[PDB]
């Protein structure tokens, strides 16, 4: 009686945060525009009786163009049939799976290439230091972050930062007992969401179909970006789909064939309303 | 061939895209991912060095005279390089289960095009985009 | 204890797609649905055989304490009773309707009508493929997304859950407010019922009947071409031929018979008929096919109690939630009387003899008010109160009045 | 595109289970070329098997010529002291 | 003696979910059973009629002397009965669902709800494939795990044992409170029938038709080729072929026909649903096959015995732990009533004749009250109270009342 060992291991999953770590519009067009207006001026010293000058609003737009991400698979329909599990589950989640990190990629890489400010730690003083003076490069822009996004090695640095990891200094001995899931790591220099990152997630250009962005993700060596302290209502995630709001996926037979298949899509893409909101930290 | 995921060796899924599958037999044992071509009546062996024996990719590992599925040409396919190729080269079977460029080879013309670069025995992606058989 | 649900119903987000499920059924397994139902056929009727033991005998509505509800509507006197007969004239149609639906697909779905005046009109059935839920992290509805052929788009539309109703016969829990199909749950069986259907037709076509096989030329003799056979082939053909046709060769023409070639399809016949009727829970008589020994004695008493019970299942499950989501509400909006009252809507039993309840009032018609056997008997109570509530037959208090 | 025999495949289908779970109790010895066919030996990747005889129940079980004490046929690994 | 147990029992330590099989209770075994009764066809349809049989007839709240517990409620009287019929208005639909989910998974579990205001709403069902009990050093469930698949994932948690409550139909031993599932005390069972019969559909597809074989060419004469085949497939080929086609041929070609090779399939259908009605504890009636001689006289009589006998057991095991792990609790917490009180809750018989009933009243009403033979007749006691305690018959006090 050859009972078989049903189960399957699964892979390496990453870290899924844009939807929440920014502001998600689900737009009614694969293409369109957010009106930006002019920043505030100060009023003009002005001689008794003398003409009142112009100086109104002006107005731009920042553009989304929704990039198509998708992901497909397709079987012989016979190994549907001698699967050990439920095969079309199995790549309807591994295909739901690529569409989300496809997400997260396009989110991480426009929110380390095009925020304005950065501070350089220059290899010292890394942990809420680094924090503390990020929030304090935005506010030399008179923007306040709320968010923060951040590597596995500036989170691990972090973490041995005694201010934190001290339970008097931190006032609180969460940090040394849950890590990552404490409530203070999400409530720290004025932020009030901490959005985990995995490192694979940003686009350094080695992936098939993707072109790099500019900066070196992680928190290992000299001028790599490891975190990012941000408004998360500053920076818009924008999601495009033609059949509904949100992921589409679609089972077929080949109509010829014995193949059946499963195809995800989604249309995405990702703009800072105000990029001078956002500063990266540097080793 | 295959990616590498920590203690993992996975195999590569060799076709990309493409609809155009066909069903021959084989002529020796055979393994996925090598280029074939025809060598008898609907029957497929590895291909040798130069221009004139390609008919498609062997898609499974095979011995002699099972059937083997093909993707042949209007497929992209994941495939051994031999040698260093870029997006835009022209590639021709190897003879040695790999690919290399037409500019490396004895003949004019390839097969398929890279569209994703690799290094010498390393998975490119190709389009095939011909066959090639005895012009004399 | 609590006031929400604090077990979690592994359901949240629809799998990898949410407001269309990824996982979950989609609107083209709705129509898959539609297309076995639309097909004809045996499958198709029996599902409708199904439909009709359920829900074809029509119903009745009660509400307990009926009498104390009595009230002026239009000047004329009403019961909640009487009242709920008038707004739901046709209720026999829409239980079978909805009843049939509910079966087939996960759910009956539909509206509250008015008329342009603001008074209840009718509870509008919707086209149950065209809808499907979308449903939140404790798994209850709230809202509805449809999609309907018009002109070749499909015009399509988001409702909120609070002003549609629903009904669910099968689940696949207790919190199940979504349910199952019974036709995407047997979907294989089906298949193979199909399947072998199919292949039994082209087998009586080959070899169900003889096959005429004449033979030309000597063994090692001279060789025939085609052109030769096309000459014999015009003597001998059948469409030409009559049932008394004399033939006259020469010692090297045969003519051969591929016999018949016996198989039982029957045989096979019974075994589909039974894989399918199990599948779907109908008795295999159900399908026209016969048993040997199950027709007759306890056997047969228990395959029935099985059926009966199954029918009580769903009619119970159909009543409560037809009282709780269309009845009440229509009630508290539209009607003068108290909704929290203790309404029940009865589905009659299909299988029920008049004969066996007629046997069984002669026997204990002593211990029942003619309230109880007029109901019994499915007939008006006495309309006179004492009459109702008393034991012996009101032909007998007849008798006794007119003795005083 | 993947097919039931193509190499990134193969652990998903029930056969690959059932057949080298056969190979390993039918085997004799590590030596798969005296034993099994080329189409075997591919098609269930026998060579990543653990196949040795190990698994094959003949090899524990007494056939001795001559038996006046009813022994043949008991396995070894089913003793007290096993 | 003492006031805890001293003897031991088998549990692994505590902390595990420990169970028959000497090991742990995973949620992949919980998930194994969900795929066996969502996954349709005759297995599913089987334990579906055990549930019926079990708990489909509904059922019926007694309390011992209720009339001594009148009691004003809201300004109103009740008795403990009418409460627990406000409490649980569709008992019946719970009573299927916990008693079906109790055997199909080891339990039924579920959550006390209440309202907003803070009174009783209703005992709550939840996933029994979701939640997994973990055992103390003696057995005792002391926190309930629960994990849920959630928007891809899966989420999970902790509850503890003081606020669920669980039922448990099948057992280890009268100590055990994990309890044992049926499917996968029978796993094999079931996985030895679906094999077997994929084994005869596939043998049916392969041998139950006739298959024409046409050889071509002289034996020992000239070699025909796939390319010369390839032309007489044309000719003779089944897509095309009718009922009454005829051929003409030369001498060197012949006509063979692979018959269909007989076997008895219908044998081996009915062996193994022997094998799964038996191991499932049904009778083979159930399964749509019947046997000889089995159909009638006292062979009947004792196996419908045997299957009255065992859903007596799990009714009266399910039915004592409904009324102390749930309905006390609830005539505790939020009832003016005393939880001491003998509450039973019975669940009816499935395979009652009422005629035979009838002709029990019909024999020895002399010997029974009205009340006694109302409750055997499934009808409400009569009103008046001196009536109902009477022994003569409610029609026999009026026609001599109405003789004064
Ligand atoms: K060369
Ligand atoms: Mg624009
Ligand atoms: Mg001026
Ligand atoms: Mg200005
Ligand atoms: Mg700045
Ligand atoms: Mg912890
Ligand atoms: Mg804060
Ligand atoms: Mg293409
Ligand atoms: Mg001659
Ligand atoms: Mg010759």
């Amino acid at each position: 009686r050859e009972q078989l060992l049903e189960v399957v291991m699964e892979g390496r999953e990453l870290r899924k945060v844009a939807r929440e770590a920014s502001n998600v519009i689900n737009a009614n067009t694969r293409v369109g525009d957010v009106p930006i207006a002019s920043d505030e001026e100060f009023a003009r010293p002005t001689g008794q009786g003398a003409e009142i000058r112009d100086d109104g609003e002006t107005y731009t737009t920042v553009a989304w163009n929704a990039t198509k991400l998708t992901e497909g698979s397709r079987v012989t329909d016979e190994m549907r049939d001698q699967a050990m599990v439920d095969l079309i589950e199995r790549n309807i989640q591994r295909v739901g799976a690529s569409l989300e990190n496809g997400i997260n990629r396009v989110f991480l890489t426009e929110l380390v290439d095009n925020a304005q400010n950065n501070h350089d730690t220059a290899g010292s003083n890394q942990g809420y230091q680094a924090l503390n003076s990020a929030v304090g490069e935005v506010d030399k822009d008179d923007f306040r972050p709320d968010t923060y996004v951040t590597h596995p090695d500036y989170r691990t640095q972090l973490f041995n930062d005694t201010n934190l990891a001290y339970a008097n200094r931190a006032g609180t001995n969460e940090v040394l007992r849950n890590r990552e899931d404490a409530p203070i790591v999400g409530d720290i220099a004025g932020l009030d969401m901490h959005a985990a990152m995995s490192s694979a997630t940003y686009d350094d250009g080695t992936d098939i179909g993707w072109s790099g962005g500019s900066e070196t993700w992680g928190f290992s060596s000299d001028g790599d970006k490891g975190a990012v302290v941000y408004d998360r209502d500053n920076i818009h995630t924008i999601l495009y789909a033609p059949n509904g709001q949100d992921v589409e996926i679609k089972d077929y037979e080949d109509p010829i064939r014995d193949i059946t298949g499963v195809n995800g899509r989604l249309h995405v893409d990702c703009q800072y309303s105000q990029g001078r909101s956002s500063a990266t930290v540097q080793y | 061939a295959t990616e590498t995921q920590g203690e993992h060796t996975f195999p590569v899924e060799v076709l990309i895209s493409g609809e155009e599958l066909r069903g021959y037999t084989a002529g020796e044992a055979l393994s996925a991912g090598e280029p074939v071509y025809l060598s008898g009546d609907y029957e497929v062996s590895a291909s040798s060095a130069d221009g004139g024996e390609f008919l498609g990719v062997n898609l499974y590992d095979v011995a002699s005279g099972e059937p083997v599925a093909l993707a042949g040409d209007d497929c992209e396919v994941r495939v051994e390089v031999s040698e260093q190729v870029t997006a835009n080269d022209e590639i021709l079977p190897d003879g040695l289960g790999t690919f290399e460029t037409v500019a490396t080879s004895a003949a004019s013309a390839g097969v398929a095009i890279v569209q994703e670069g690799a290094a010498s025995g390393e998975v490119c992606e190709a389009y095939i985009f011909a066959v090639q058989g005895t012009t004399a | 204890a609590s006031s929400t649900p604090q077990t979690n119903v592994d359901s949240m987000g629809g799998g990898h797609s949410y407001q269309f499920n990824g996982q979950d059924l989609t609107f083209e397994d709705l129509r898959d649905i539609k297309d076995v139902r639309d097909s004809g056929g045996q499958v198709a009727q029996l599902m409708d055989y199904k439909a009709l033991l359920n829900f074809g005998e029509g119903c009745e509505i009660h509400v307990e304490g009926d009498d104390e509800t009595k009230q002026l509507v239009d000047g004329e006197p009403m019961t909640l009773s009487e009242w709920l007969e008038d707004a739901f004239p046709h209720l026999d149609l829409l239980v079978l309707d909805l009843g049939g639906d509910a079966l087939w697909y996960p759910y009956a779905v539909g509206e509250i009508q008015e008329t342009i005046t603001g008074e209840f009109k009718e509870a509008l059935p919707a086209e149950p493929w065209t809808l499907m839920p979308e449903s939140d992290a404790q798994g209850k509805v709230q809202a509805w997304h449809q999609r309907t052929k018009t002109h070749g788009g499909y015009q399509t539309q988001t409702l909120p859950a609070d002003d549609l109703w629903h009904i669910v016969i099968n689940k696949a829990s207790a919190r199940d407010e979504v349910g199952i199909s019974e036709v995407l749950r047997n979907k294989d069986e089906i298949q193979a019922f199909k399947q072998n259907e199919a292949a039994i037709n082209q087998a009586i076509e080959l070899h169900g009947f003889p096959q005429r096989h004449v033979k030309v030329g000597k063994e090692d003799g001279a060789p025939v071409r085609d052109n030769d056979l096309r000459r014999v082939r015009t003597i001998f053909d059948p469409r030409t031929t009559d049932a008394n046709t004399a033939y006259f060769t020469g010692q090297d023409v045969d003519v051969e018979t591929l016999e018949a070639h016996n198989f039982d399809y029957s045989a096979i016949h019974e075994m589909d008929m039974r894989n399918l009727t199990t599948a779907l829970g109908l008795p295999l008589e159900a399908g026209n096919v016969g048993a040997d020994g199950l027709g007759s004695g306890k056997p047969a008493e228990l395959r029935f109690a099985l059926l009966k019970l199954a029918i009580k299942a769903n009619q119970r499950s159909f009543s409560v939630q037809f009282v709780e989501r269309v009845m009440r509400p229509v009630v508290r909006d539209y009607s003068p009387f108290d909704h929290e009252a203790d309404i029940r809507l009865e589905i009659n039993d299909p299988l029920e003899d008049i004969g066996e309840v007629a046997d069984l009032i002669q026997q204990v018609g002593d211990y029942m008010t003619n309230e109880q056997v007029a109901e019994k008997l499915d007939l008006p109570a006495p309309e006179d109160d004492e009459v109702a509530d008393s034991y012996r037959s009101p032909a007998d208090m007849e008798k006794d009045e007119a003795g005083v | 595109m993947q097919l039931r025999r193509s190499p990134g495949m193969r652990p998903m289908d029930r056969d690959w289970h059932q057949e080298r779970a056969r190979a390993r109790e039918q085997a004799y010895s590590s030596d798969l070329t005296s034993q099994f066919s080329e189409s075997e030996i591919v098609k269930y990747e026998l060579d990543t098997a653990q196949i040795d005889g190990s698994d094959n129940p003949r090899t524990y079980i007494w056939n001795r010529t001559i038996d006046l004490f009813g022994m043949n046929g008991t396995d070894v690994r089913e003793l007290r002291n096993r």
